[PDB]
């Protein structure tokens, strides 16, 4: 007799993780970036830069 | 109830002492020294140095 075509089956799981990194900013150089206070020539000095 | 009667420091007498300007960066700047001299007078005496 003949024979028939078999076929397999699997159930795989996902295993999870997670990696994570960090940096930090300084206050004396948070000043400088954000705020709009600085007008006219602190907005293009070598400091903020 | 009572208020709170603010007082103003340039409208002080105490002002005259010093010039009052407002460093906006300095916190950031203030990392190093600024470290200006100012200067001295001399006389002219005979003989030479």
């Amino acid at each position: 007799p003949a024979d028939q075509p078999v076929h397999n089956y699997m159930i795989k799981r996902l295993d999870r993780r997670s990696l994570n990194a960090a940096f930090s900013i300084a206050v004396e150089a948070l000043g400088l970036i954000s705020g709009e206070n600085l007008d006219g020539t602190h907005i293009s000095s070598a400091m903020r830069l | 109830c009572s208020t709170l009667s603010l007082v103003r420091f340039l409208e002080l007498g105490l002002s005259v002492a010093c010039v009052c300007t407002k460093f906006p960066e300095l916190s950031y700047v203030a990392e190093g020294t600024i470290q200006f001299e100012v200067q001295q007078p001399m006389i002219a005496r005979d003989g030479p140095h």
